[PDB]
Formats: C-alpha cells, structure tokens, sequence
C-alpha cells in the first residue's frame, strides 16, 4: 500500500513562486519516476512534469521555463516550484507514481501510465487575502 | 503540445456498449502505442483503465477495452452500470518524450 | 560420553541431487520449566469463557514438544524459490531427527541479583509417540515452531491437550493423560538423542497452474454432434410454444455438452479490501460461515478448496476461506489490514468455483401452461460425480503435514489448511526437565536441534513455447533487502510465497 | 471388510488444537470501528485458546441429512400428526421412501436426551457415542452466505438443512 | 472382439501452414459466458471416438492398433481458367502421436469430424485448434501457446506407411443391462444417487408455458464468473415411469437425423436420448431429491419441510452410470488434477488418465518460386496442395 | 536473438579472443555448408529447390551452486491482460519477439 | 534410396539431462538460383559507393550458406528461460547437422500463366568446407538464419565474400575462389547429407551478475 | 529523451571510430563496457550497445 500525500500553502499571491511537496509513505521513492499532474476546476488534467532519483526532469513544454521539480530522498518527497504564477495557475495539483517496470533488458525513456495518485490539492492564485 | 481532442460528452442506457474516442496528430497517438485512459470520479483521483491502448492493469473488468485505429484511439465500455459514469481522459506519449491529455469526457448513464 | 567431548554437529544445508532434496536444519533451543513440573486441569471457566462456542476443557502439562511441521522450517527462501519455479511436485520420504549437545542450567537469586550455573548431574526426558496414543496437537497450525531464519534461538512450547466436555464440565467418557507412563529416554549432557522415520506414501502435492480452464476443454473450431434446446417460442402473441434445437459449436460455448464439471463449494461472505464499499456493520461472526457439531458453531475456517475471487477482482477475499500471515512484528489483538498478509487462491479457478459465488442454480418446479420455470441459487453443493478440484495451495509459512483424524471414513483426507494428510504422520517428541527437589531447584535446560527431510521431486516436461511465469525478486532498489535483517537485526518475511507457477494443461 | 469400531472418542472434532498455545494464523475480528457513519475497518487478531471457535482446522464434521426432533415427553411435542408429513424422505421412481435410519447421526445434542429423531433411529437407541465427529440429526448443519454484502447490503445467511460429501470430512 | 475399421481421408491445407490466434472477438464477439482465447493450427488430427466408428448395427476396451497407409499427395493448380489435379511424388505428410499428453486434449467434447459410421465414405479432417486461458476475450500472463512443430514427427512420402498400437489402461465394465429390482423394494440399507434437478420440458407444445426458457429456466454452474449450461450432468432417470412426453431440459443427450439442418431446427429432426433404463437406482432428472426437516417442532411449532433440489454424495449411495449410444463417444480424458470423484465421463463412456493419444497431421508446405534476390521474410507463397489416403483403426473390446 | 560463437582470425596473435558482439570466439567454428542449384541448360531451365534442414546441437551447463539466503531475480513474463500473448502469434499469425532477452540473472560473489 | 520414400524424419525438441541440453530444430528452406549461375565481380563503384569509408571489392556466388548461428535458432523462449534462471554458465559440444527431403521444382511460363512441376533427375550440390579455405562470412551477424518460430520457411542466403582493395579497385594480392573446385556432394530427391562436429574447448558464458 | 540531446547532426561526427588503411570503422559494440551509470536509464552509449529490430521494423530510418 503507498500512499502519497501533497501538501503546501494554498494561496499564491500573483508573481510569486508555487511550492508543493508530496511524501510517499508505505514506499520508498526507490527507481520509480515521480511527476506532477494539474487539474483547473472543470477542466482537463495537465502533466507539469516529473523527476527522478538521479536528478533526472522533464518538463511540459509549455511550462519548461518557469517551473522547477526536486526530490529529496532522505525526507521520502519530492517537490514542485512553479515561478511567476498567474491566475491561469489555479488549479488542483495531484503527484503520482509511473508503473513499475517489470523489464530492464532495454534502454528506453518512460512511457507515462501511472499507477498511483495522491489526493490533490487546491492552490488558488489571487492577489486578495 | 496540442491537446488531444474529445468528444466532450457521451451517453448510454445500461446494458448497451458504448464507445469513446480521442483523436491525435502522428506525431503524438499515431506514431506510438502508448494511450491510457483515466476515469475519474468527482472529487477523486484519476484511476488508470487502459494502458498501452488495448492493455489493462489487474483489478479492472472485461467491459472496459480499447482500440486504436490510425490518429485515433477508442475506448469501449461494455454492458455498462451504474457505477460506470465518470469523466474519461485520453493520455498520450508524443514525439519530444512529454505526456499529453485529452480534453475529458463525462460518461451519462441514462436512467 | 563426556562433559567436554561434543556430542554432535552443526548441519544445515540443502542438497539438490535428481529428482530428490535433502534439507538439513539445526536450531538452538531453550526449554523452561512448565507449570512447575505439575500437570493442571484447565477450562474455559478458569477464565471465564462467556461464549458456549468456545467452552473447552483439558490439561497443561510439565511436558515441552518440538514442532517443525511449518516450510520455512526446511526451506530457505532462496531453497524454496529452486522448488516452485522448476518443478511439478513434491512430497516428503524420509526424517531423521537429532538431539544434541543438551546443558541444564540451574537458577539461584544469590544476595539481590541472581546466578545461573551448570548442572553437570541433571537430565532430560525425551521421547517419541510412534504409537499415535497421545493426543496430536501438531496438526492444528500452532505457533512456537522452529524459526524461520537459523540464528535464532527459540522457546520450546508447551504441550497440552483437551477432551470431552459438557460446558466448561468433564464427562464420564473424558480421559486423561500422564505423559511419564510412557517409557522416554533420559539424557545426560553428554548424551544426545535420534531417530528416523519414513512418511507414509502420500500424493505429490500440485505446484502449478493449469493453462485451461474447466469449461474451456473443447475444440474452438469444430460444432458438437450434439443438439442444444434454442427456442421455446416463436415469437411473441398467445399459444406461441416451439422446440427448436440447434447444433453446440464454436459460437455458442456456453451450451456445449461437458464431461466434467468444477469441485464443490461451501459459500463464504465476501469482503472488500477497500473500507468503504464494505457494508456498515459488524459482520464478522454474525454474517460468517459455520458449522455446528454437538450444538458448538464453528467458523469455517479455511473451509474447502475454492477460488478466493472472480478474475478480475483483486480487492475481494473470503471472510473465512482463506489463510492470513501477521507480518514481522505484528500485535496479537485487532491489527490493521497493512499489518497482515492475505494469501490468495486465484490459482485454481480454472478447476474450482469462486469462494464468494453461488455453485449454480437448479429449476425449483415444474413449468406447466399456468406457470414459468423457476430456478433458485445453490449456496453448497457437495460432491458429484464427475467433479474435479485442485487442493489448497503450500506457502513458505505454512503446514506441511496433518494427521488424518481415526475415523470409521473420511473423504479425500487432506487437510484443509493445505499440506499432506497422514493416517501416521511424523510423531510428536515430547521433552521436558526431570525435577530436583513441592519445593524443587529452579532450573531450564538448552541445547540443538537438527532435523533432516528427504524430498522427492516432479519434474516439468512441458512443451509450452513462450516462457513461464517465475517467482522472482523486484530489482528495485530499497532501504532493506527482501527476506533479510534489518539494521536492529531482526528477519522478516515480507510476503506469503505460494507454490504455483508452472503450468499444465488440464 | 473393516474392523467394525467398538470405542467412542475422547476428543471432539473442533477440540483437537493445543489449548495452550496460539496459531499462527489470523481471523478477521472486527469490520467497524464504533456506532456511527462511515465506520468501516478491517481488523484481525491471532487465532487462540481464547477464542476457540474461530481457529483453522484441518477437518470437519461428516454430512447430515436433517431429521425432525421429537421429545418422548408428549407435553413438548406439537399437538398434530406429524408422524409422515414431518419426517424426512426420498423419492424413487415417483414413490416416497422415508428416510430409516438414514446417514449416521448423533441422535440428540449432550444435555438433552429427551429428544430423539424421528425416523433416525433404530427402535429407542441412542447413538450420542459419535456426536463428536458427526452433526446432530436433529439440527442444521451450519450456515453459509447468501449473498454479496455491499455499502447498501448486509451480508445475509442461511442454514444448510442437508449438506454431502466434501473433501475433509471424517464421521462414524 | 475385435473390430476393425478403415477408410479413405481427404485431408486439406488449413490457413497456409500459418498458426493463428483466434478469440471471442475474432468471431464477432459479444458474450463473456461466450467469451474465449486460443489459437488455430494448420494441423489436422483424426478422431474414432464414436463406437459407429468401431460397430455394425459389460464390455470395455483393451487394445488398440492404429495404421496410416497408401499416402497420396494431390497439387492444385488454375492452368487458363480450369483446375488441374496432379500427383507430386516428391511431398510429405507429417504425422505424430502425443503419447505424453502434451498437447490440449479435444476429443472428448462430443466434436463432428470422427470417422463416417459407413465404411465406404469419404470423410474431411477436421482441423486441430484448442483454447488456452482468457479474461473476456484477451489472454492472460498464464496462457501458454503450443507450436506443434516442436514434436518430433514422422514424415511420410508415398511409399511410406504410419503405424503404432496403444493400450487401454484398466477401466471397469460399462453395465449393460437395467436392473429388474428397485433400490426401494428390495428400513433400508442404501439411498438413491445424487441429484441436481433440471426444468421438464414436454414434447407437446400446448402442454410446456408460453415464454422464452431456455436459457432463464436452465441449470447451470458458474466458474470463473461465466455460466455454463448444466449439461448433460449427472446421471438421473429421465423421466417417471408413466410420462414419455416430458424429457429434462439439458439432461439428456440429442442426437441429430440425417441431413438434419444446423439451427433452430423442429423436435421431428433430433432424437432425443431417454435414461429412464436406470430410474431404478437413480432419481428422476426434474424431480427434487426428498424433503427435510427445517425446524424443531414444539407445542407452537408445527413440524415443517422443506424440499432437496440437489443433494450431493451421502455414505450409502448407489447409481448407474449414463448409457452409451451406437452414435456416442468412447472415452474422454480424465482431468489431471488433485482430486477428482467416480471419473467416468457425464456424457458417457470410460474415463482414462491416458486416454488414446491423439494423431496430429498436416502437409507438409511445399514454397512456390522465392525470388532470386535474397530477402529475409517468410515466404507466403505455397503450392496449393492436398493429401489422401488410409486409415484403418483396430480395437480389442472385452466382454462380460 | 544474438550471434552464438565467430571465428578467431588466422594471425600471428590476438588478445582474450572471445568476440564483441558476444558469444564463443573459435579458431574451427562450426564450417560453412554452401549449397546451389545444379545448373540445367547461357540459357537455362528456370528452377528451385526446396527440403528441410534439421540441426542438433548440445550444450553443457554449469550448475549454480550459490548460498545466497534472499530470492534471486528471475527472467519472468508478468500477469498481465493483454490482446496477445508475448512470443506468440497475433491473429494474421505472425510471430514476433517482444523484448531482447538476456543472459544475466542469477548472481555471483566476485 | 526411392522418389517414393522419405529421407528423414521431423526432429524439433530439447532433452534437459543432468549438465548438458540437447536442443534439436528443423526447418523448411527454399533455395533458389543466384546470378543466373554465374560469378560475378561486385564493388562499391557499381552502386556508386561515394564514400571511401565504404569502399569494397568482391564477388557474389550462385551458391547459397545454412545459417544457424543466432540463438533462438536453437532454443525456444520457454528453453531459454530455463537456462538462465537455473545456470551459471553454458558452452556448446557437439554439432549434428542434417539436409534431407530434398525437391526441386522447375518454372515454366505456359501461355501467360507460370508452371511449377517436379524434376526428378535434378541434383542440388552442398558442400562443407572443413579445412576452413573459404571466407568465414558467418560471424558477422547477418540474416538468413533459420526462422525463431518453426513453422515459418525460409530463404537461403547467397554466398558472397570480399577481398583486398584500394579504392573500389583490386590489387596484385587479392584473391577469387571458386568454390566449384571444393569436391561436393551432389543430391537427388531421394538423397539426403549428414555430418557431426565437434566443438573445441571455449570457457563456458557467464549467465549470472556480480553482487560484489 | 530527444529535447536533452544537442540540436545538431552529430550522429557521425560524433562516433567513436578505428582507422584502418586509411579507412574509418565505426566503434561497434567495441570494448564490453557497462551502457549507463546506475540511476541513469534513459542514456545510451551510441555504437556501444547491440540493436535490434522489432517485428516489421522498417529498414531505413
């Protein structure tokens, strides 16, 4: 059974940096491939991108330039800094787990299917308090 | 990269099949087989149906299946219930090693 | 022979010859004094015992007794791992049990801190019940067997038994039981203490799967000689009966005729592993099966050989049918379901009805002009002709033998908790500290233990082309390896390893 | 043939464990937490001398084919003629055939012997001797689920009245 | 005895020499109790498990000869627009028994294709295919698949001949005979054998209810989740003596007449098999087994009953086996499993562990031209070709 | 899928001769077997043959012997759902080969 | 021995014995005619081969080479599981090599539809080259081995070999063989050819990981 | 992961090779050599590591 949780502030006041973390419990973070998933209320979900023990990140294209994914293996989570926030970053931020791979005969990147997900977490974005 | 595009909604009466659909450029859905299909319950994490378009995980039903025809892939609910209506997301590996989703589609079971 | 001459070695290994296994295990042990050398009656009473269900009556007694009837016994996990991936199956064909380097150690509270030396005069009482007349309380998947991991050393249990009763009361047909009137061996520290024994011809126990299902058995391209009942209308309005009749063929499978049909089933509750979509309210005795003897309700536990979910549905398991494993370090009273390990049979559907599903139905009347066919659900259904069943599954954890209960009949002998059914099973060997003086010296004894199993094995012949599902380790990486010490330095076992891999054609 | 068996056991079929020892195995103890909503859990506990009901076992009790219960104190039994409808039966051929005496059975449960079977026993000879490995004549042979217990459904049983041959079972 | 039969097989090329996995949703899908996963082979195999194969319009098997002679191997051609029927000498034919039972085992579900029951016809041969483990109509990690080009066979040119001889393995004598007697006018030391009750259906129309019952009013049993029809099951008395005109449901065999159409055909075209010689010691197939006590009378309590649908074995049991017909099967193949209970087959006949081995044989692909340049793939192009010649099949029956 | 043994070249010398692309370098490998056609007749009767070729070969194994007390890393195919099952063929019947496969599972100290 | 009878059987399977396997497979293989009987001088020139990293000289031969040197030639993906979960090491010994069931057919255009039938006075000719006198083209991983599944038939490689060169030109010390010179054996439709080899001594493959 | 490799047509250019006569031999497999640091999947060593096609793998590009 592993569980993740993401926690975090949820407001962010516009031009400001966004900070998430998710703690896998039950499991370690191990070889798997950590990533962020965001879903704007009432909209499709959205892959920010993901991280990998070694150091390893891929970003979403359109977000590669402002976003930003680290783990900590020591704390058991990784994280998530979004930079210059807008309101167009409102949205419920989930972190999941890529399926393990039963083979290592071949050297390839992975193919995203995820097998397990956190809860989710809202951050709004607004300059009000 | 661009969205994968869906129908946004499909509805069925229990018991009839029902088949949702999210077309790709060839770069993205074409070009590979790796699709996977999320439903998701409000409020709830998205749940993984089919993976590697026709495969699915242990713990999921024959009645979900799917199926890729050239840019477009389907998914296909059998002899569908109650506890079948959710929002289903179409998932995709493309060409520059990013993931892409479909825009969602909300399943009605009429009754 | 000698105080400072050893009297035995240290064996442990396994030897992988042919088609035959031989695995060597020595254990340290320790044995106290039980009930300061007298033999008590006990009851339910004694401690209350407010349930007539679990009213029992019977003994303790001075005694201790070796129990090696659990597989991680025998096996390591490695060991255990060359069995099920390569081989059809097994059964065990000789014992040979040995008894060693014994020390009596006597216990003294000098001043406030208290001292133990040895006692080089003491002995032990040891001996074997190869006539079966004591009762046999190996069989019943009792804790305090030999450890899993060989640096451990273990407490010898303490034998015990029961009998009759009426309530908490005994009955003129009750019986009792003095160890000391059968002849036993008397040992010295320099003596130590063998024998060997021979199983009795057993079945090999199944370790593979089949790669067919019951109802699946025919020829998918050809139609059956034989003729099904397709219509008994034509259509819809009044007086519309027909017989219309129809070949069974490939697009029809349901319908063929068959010459087998699946092993029996006795139904159990079935339960979710997902809280939430399990029913709010207590139903863990009132909604679980049972059987009653002499007006006593007994769950059913395991209970029969059955399929522990449908495919598909990974979530649900048996309320009683299956075997659940505490994970290293769990608590003997209300643990949470991480903490446990729930085996499976899954293994088996393909020759036997699903645990938590209904055997079929049956037509309940005769349909006539004035009244429809009528069918009802059967819950159980004992053997017919022509049923076949695959057994319950072994695990690295579990039973190896039962003895099979003295009885005018019996039906398909082996036991229910899995392992191999026994009219002489390996007999019980009983020990325990010969008393020096109501007043006696406080005094344990330790010593080795090694037992020696030959196993005969069945080799796989199967043309199958593409590869075989194997039991194998995860290479990913992680804080403590899989069946290994921890920094602290306790061993674990973090799975329940079932036997069935391989497969065959049914 | 087989030595006929002239002896009655000592033990009882659900006594035959260690009474002072735990099993290994675990038994599912609790499905809620306390009154209220949303209470579901799943808890298990060490199967024990404590409880001995729920312990695995190995072997269980021979098959039963129910008979009515009928007191020699006439007080007790019902006021009607239930001599051929109440007793139990087979059909051959469109004939009934009463059951006599039928599969062995403990006549009567300990402590009531002023009960016997109706057509179950040889006339009135009582066959307690084996109510340790077989079921009473007199009563069911146990229960098993009926149904799929769900968040809108509580699990449901019913009494089995005749239960066959399985894998397992020992009787006199 | 001894019986001895041969024949004249025409044995065609199925699928182009090509294994093909075949599925639920291969042939259209739409139903999980219908639902399967297997494959198909270009092997054909020969099937005389039908006694018309052995017999002429107690007793039991006990040696069997097999012989395989006169091989002729027939090419096809289009010359213009006709077709040209010539010899190849130069092919083979391939055959090979599975002694160690290796392979699936159909020939014991009842299939069409054994040897025609008269001697001077000629008769096609069916095509060997089998099925494997399924979820819905996709395969699971435990399925296996067979080549059976990994067997080492014989190959036979024209000259050549096939032959080998199996033995029966001990089985009781099939009875033959009905018992004068009845289980209950011989107190009473035995009962009657087990029953699972089917719905009776009239041969008289106007007597049977106006809806659809064939599948609803069925006796089933479920495995795995998927239903199957209850058929034809254990062995009980058709009907009560008195009553021909009902029959029950799925508890008999039915037999088609000749030239008899493939669906939905009328009860004058089938022949519908009657038990009712062993209604002495079995029960009947659509009524309940007997009446039980529910309750404990008392002064409130009334004595109450209840009925047995189905009831299972019972220490003192008797039964008769189901009957054999001129046009049903021999053997079947015992299941290879823990634990099985009175194995003879429920449609009949005698059940073995090693039944007699099944005989697989294909032709042989001859390649047409390759190209002249090398190319790596695998070649498509064959020779339309086909094979015939001899089969003849001895059995030692024993009598009682 | 991979190569089996090569040939050691003919030279004055060579160093750990096993080969790069893996497998069993050899000075006498298994020899060559060449095959033609007989020409019938420059102009000649177009023509093919055809036949089968059957080939034995047999290997010797080195037992594992090891002490390792955990479970090894096993080759093993998953349970998985799928349209079609791995090293088989699909519906057209082709056959196909999933994923190279390996030698290297059980382990060794060093 | 006869047009009429068989030359040889059917063998597909592997015997697991103790410390050795045996692995036998039969394949159906089609040659055709290379060259149209004739050797001919190929290079990089003739294909224009732009590059002088590419540069090469050789001939192309109407004869055509059994392959076999690939692994699942030999073993099923079944068989190769059970080598290497169960062993730390493997080697070949003994080779036994067998051509049986030979047919040659001959192609005729009749009208404007083509026309295959038996030739029963046709020979095939094969040959080993035991004495290693021949290039060695086998060991550097090339197509046309037998088929991993065995119910596929497949296409004989054409023989081929390269020489020395400067360019896409020869030189003094290049060489041509024809392999007509090496004595053969020549088979009709009843004949078949057979021949054993014996391995030498190579160390056995380590099929396991290192823990250390 | 083709966005981390250099936009540039290094495939050739960039190749470990072995010259002979004058003539260049790319480096294939070359020297057993481990394909990736651990940790480190997604990388592979050019001409190192042994390629195969899978079932109907186009012959050029």
């Amino acid at each position: 059974q592993v569980q993740l949780q993401e926690s975090g502030p949820g407001l962010v006041k516009p031009s400001e940096t966004l900070s998430l973390t998710c703690t896998v419990s039950g499991g370690s973070i191990s070889n798997y491939y950590w990533n962020w998933i965001r879903q704007p209320p009432g909209k499709g979900l959205e892959w920010i991108g993901y991280v990998h023990y070694s150091g390893s990140t891929n970003y979403n294209p359109s977000l590669k330039s402002r976003v930003s994914v680290s783990v900590d293996t020591s704390k058991n989570q990784f994280s998530l800094n979004l930079g210059s926030v807008t309101a167009a970053d409102t949205a419920v931020y989930y972190c999941a787990r890529q399926s393990r791979s039963y083979y290592n005969e071949v050297i390839t990147d992975p193919k995203y299917n995820f097998d397990y997900w956190g809860q989710g977490t809202l951050v709004t974005v607004s300059s009000a308090s | 990269q661009s969205a994968l595009t869906q129908p946004a909604s499909v509805s069925g009466s229990p018991g009839q099949s029902i088949t949702i659909s999210c077309t790709g450029t060839s770069s993205d859905v074409g070009g590979y087989d790796y699709v996977s299909w999320y439903q998701q319950h409000p409020g709830k994490a998205p749940k993984l149906m089919i993976y590697d378009v026709s495969n699915r995980p242990s713990g999921v039903s024959n009645r979900f299946s799917g199926s890729k025809s050239g840019n477009t892939a389907s998914l296909t609910i059998s002899g569908l219930q109650a506890e079948d209506e959710a929002d289903y997301y179409c998932s995709s590996y493309t060409s520059i090693s990013t993931l892409v989703f479909g825009g969602g589609t909300k399943l009605t079971v009429l009754g | 022979d000698g105080v400072g001459s050893s009297s035995g070695n240290w064996h442990c290994d396994s030897q992988w010859l042919g088609d035959r296994v031989i695995t060597t295990s020595t254990r340290t042990w320790a044995l106290p004094t039980y009930n300061n050398h007298l033999y008590k009656q006990i009851s339910n009473s004694t401690s209350g015992g407010s349930s007539n269900d679990n009213a029992y009556f019977g003994y303790s007694t001075p005694w201790g007794y070796f129990d090696f009837n659990r597989f991680h016994c025998h096996f390591s996990p490695r060991d255990w791992q060359r069995l099920i991936n390569n081989n059809w199956g097994f059964r065990p064909k000789r014992l040979n049990f040995k008894l060693f380097n014994i020390q009596v150690k006597e216990v003294t509270d000098n001043n406030g801190v208290k001292t133990i030396a040895n006692n080089l005069t003491s002995t032990v009482q040891v001996f074997t019940d190869s006539d079966y007349q004591l009762p046999y309380v190996l069989g019943s998947a009792h804790e305090g067997c030999l450890p899993p991991f060989p640096a451990d050393v273990f407490m010898i249990p303490q034998y015990g038994y029961l009998t009759l009763n009426d309530g908490s009361q005994a009955v003129g047909r009750s019986s009792f039981y003095c160890l000391e009137y059968f002849p036993s061996q008397m040992l010295r520290t320099g003596n130590n203490f063998q024998f060997s024994y021979e199983f009795e011809n057993v079945p090999f126990h199944s370790s593979y799967a089949h790669s067919q299902s019951l109802d699946r058995l025919m020829n998918p391209l050809i139609d059956q000689y034989l003729y099904y009942l397709s219509k008994t209308i034509n259509g819809s309005g009044q007086n519309q009966q027909t017989l219309k009749f129809s070949v069974a063929g490939p697009s029809n499978m349901a319908v063929q005729g068959r010459n087998y049909i699946p092993g029996p089933s006795y139904r159990q509750q079935r339960v979710s592993t997902t809280v939430t979509q399990n029913n709010n309210s207590e139903f863990a005795w009132p909604g679980a099966s049972s059987w009653a003897l002499n007006g006593r309700n007994s769950l059913m536990n395991p209970g029969p050989a059955m399929a522990s979910h449908k495919e598909g549905e990974d979530r649900f398991f048996p309320l009683s049918g299956s075997l659940i494993f505490g994970k290293q370090g769990t608590g003997r009273d209300n643990v949470d379901a991480d903490k446990v390990m729930i085996t499976n049979e899954e293994e088996i559907k393909t020759t036997n009805p699903v645990a938590t599903e209904s055997y079929g139905q049956v037509a309940t009347n005769h349909q006539s002009a004035q009244a429809q066919a009528q069918t009802g659900w059967v819950q159980n259904q004992g053997i017919l002709p022509g049923m076949v069943w695959q057994d319950r599954d072994v695990y690295l954890q579990g039973p190896i033998w039962a003895k099979i209960p003295h009885t005018d009949g019996n039906f398909h002998p082996s036991p229910l908790m899995g392992g191999f059914g026994m009219k002489h099973p390996p007999p019980q060997i009983l020990i325990k500290n010969t008393p020096v003086p109501n007043s006696f010296i406080t005094q344990y004894s330790t010593g080795q233990v090694s037992v020696e199993i030959e196993w005969e094995l069945q080799k796989e012949n199967s043309k199958r082309w593409n590869p075989e599902i194997q039991y194998t380790s995860n290479y990913y990486k992680s804080n403590n390896v899989e069946f290994a010490v921890n920094t602290e330095g306790v061993y674990s076992e973090p799975r329940p390893i079932g036997t069935r891999y391989l497969t065959r054609n049914l």
